[PDB]
């Protein structure tokens, strides 16, 4: 067997289209994975401020309105490495002791 | 203001699949520049290119290590090797010879040889000392080199800074952010001496108790000290000077990268039209990305 | 493998891994070449489209 | 009951959702919309009934 090392974290079909076993697992809308996949919005992974909030899609007008009123307090990107940063937050037994 | 419409198509897309019509549609957005825009641009990345011309010249070993490799190859009898082509050059406002090199570098010769007393007459800071370094300066600007040298050129600098500066991040990491050193007085007794150990031993004389504990880490703080002394006899330059050209040219790079980002999706309508008469070999989108 | 007129006849899986390989080491090259995100985002966008 | 359902007021309206349906997320213009629905049906070239 071989193996090619991607430059940039990419995302698998199956647990996409299938159904979501992603969308479940983070509770969102497939449309708004769908757009933050295709660099088309902005996905706040931690926000230091209670004026951002986690998981909160983000349109580039009002990204630059919260770079410039915060800037590196609050943490927000967008691709595949939103969703792999998401994965990564995650708790998974605070969830299942709270729900 | 093409960005509105942005928000009131994007928020109603049909939400098509399809990359190359949302492509096109990102790329949009940017106009059509024509004769004094282009122009415009052209004078802002060569500002920046002179800026860093100037930047690498008031290094003090840039012209050294411009005239030993020529040096180095003048006794084969010749220079063969592509080096010739990466020699002085000097810009005019062709095969390198022997009566343009030799030229060239006796004014080079001449200007370091003469450089280097003034320096030690009335300290660093001496007005004619600092006017024949700059005259050795603009002698070094008259040349045109070739990007190949200037490359590792620069990363010489860059690979200096990045030591110097890992170096005074290590006093930070070893001792302020463990012993909480106070900033506020931190940065004005730095600055004074960065030499000897004047204010590093003006700390312990202050009551600081936390600082008082310092003979533990003293052979650990001192090693920074040594290897920034170190650095500063090899380089023969003071830290001021060096994080002056340090910041003025990585302004002068920030503007020259940020004058051909302006520039370059201006003809990103020309890269797509060129594409089409080239489809179906391959695809549509990665001649896209070629093109550009 | 070869065929017996001379000809040669493969996956179409290797249709897909050419494609894959070639836009990740494009990629590759654009990322130390310093260029726009603009174009990393499009080069992204169609290393996840293969 | 067809009137009152199109939210189309004019014939700028009628032409712009006619080219977001026909080309979706792609931003509608002053001239292309009305091209579009002349080659749809108006063009000898494009269009054949014999």
């Amino acid at each position: 067997m071989g193996h090619i090392e991607l430059a940039s974290p990419t995302a698998h079909i199956w647990f996409l289209k299938s159904l979501s076993r992603i969308g479940l697992l983070l509770d969102m809308p497939l449309r708004d994975i769908e757009r933050v996949l295709y660099f088309e919005s902005y996905v706040v992974i931690e926000g230091g401020m209670t004026n951002l909030e986690r998981q909160q899609i983000l349109t580039e007008e009002q990204y630059l309105d919260a770079l410039e009123e915060f800037g590196d307090e609050f943490d927000a990107k967008m691709g595949a490495e939103a969703i792999q940063a998401l994965l990564k937050s995650m708790d998974l037994e605070q969830e299942c002791e709270q729900l | 203001a093409a960005a509105q419409v942005l928000s009131s198509v994007e928020s109603e897309i049909g939400r098509t699949t399809d990359p190359v019509r949302m492509y096109m549609r990102e790329m949009g957005t940017v106009e059509l520049l024509t004769r004094e825009g282009e122009i415009d641009i052209a004078k802002r990345i060569e500002d920046g290119i002179n800026q860093v011309q100037c930047s690498v010249a008031e290094y003090p070993e840039a012209i050294t290590y411009l005239l030993e490799q020529y040096d180095r190859v003048e006794a084969e009898e010749a220079r063969l090797s592509d080096l010739i082509t990466g020699f002085v050059d000097p810009n005019a406002e062709n095969s390198i010879d022997p009566e343009l090199a030799r030229e060239k570098f006796a004014e080079l010769r001449a200007q370091y040889v003469v450089t280097r007393d003034t320096i030690k007459a009335k300290g660093r800071s001496h007005a004619t000392a600092q006017e024949e370094i700059l005259k050795l300066s603009e002698v070094f600007k008259q040349f045109r080199l070739v990007p190949k040298q200037f490359d590792y050129l620069v990363n010489s600098m860059r690979v200096m800074m990045d030591r110097v500066r890992t170096q005074e991040r290590l006093i930070m990491k070893l001792c302020v952010e463990q012993c909480k050193m106070p900033k506020k007085n931190f940065i004005t007794l730095f600055t004074g001496n960065e030499t000897s150990d004047t204010w590093f031993n003006a700390a312990i004389a202050m009551n600081k108790p936390w600082s008082e504990k310092l003979h533990d880490v003293s052979e650990e703080v001192h090693r920074a000290l040594q290897k920034l002394q170190q650095i500063e006899e090899e380089t023969g330059l003071t830290i001021e000077q060096v994080k002056d050209i340090n910041r003025r040219m990585s302004i002068g790079e920030a503007k020259a990268r940020r004058a051909k980002k302006e520039m370059v999706e201006a003809n990103l309508r020309l890269v797509i039209s060129i594409a089409k008469k080239y489809t179906r070999g391959l695809q549509f989108l990665d001649l896209i990305q070629e093109g550009n | 493998v070869p065929l017996d007129g001379g000809r040669f006849a493969t996956s179409d899986l290797n249709d897909l891994y050419r494609r894959v390989i070639n836009r990740n080491n494009r990629l590759k090259r654009l990322l130390d070449l310093a260029a726009p995100d603009i174009i990393v985002r499009n080069e992204k966008r169609m290393l996840q489209e293969a | 009951e067809t009137l009152r359902v199109d939210p189309t007021n004019d014939r700028l309206s009628a032409l712009v959702e006619i080219y977001r349906m026909m080309r979706p997320g792609e931003p509608p213009t002053r001239e292309a919309a009305e091209s579009l629905f002349e080659n749809l049906f108006f063009s000898e070239d494009r269009y054949d009934l014999s």
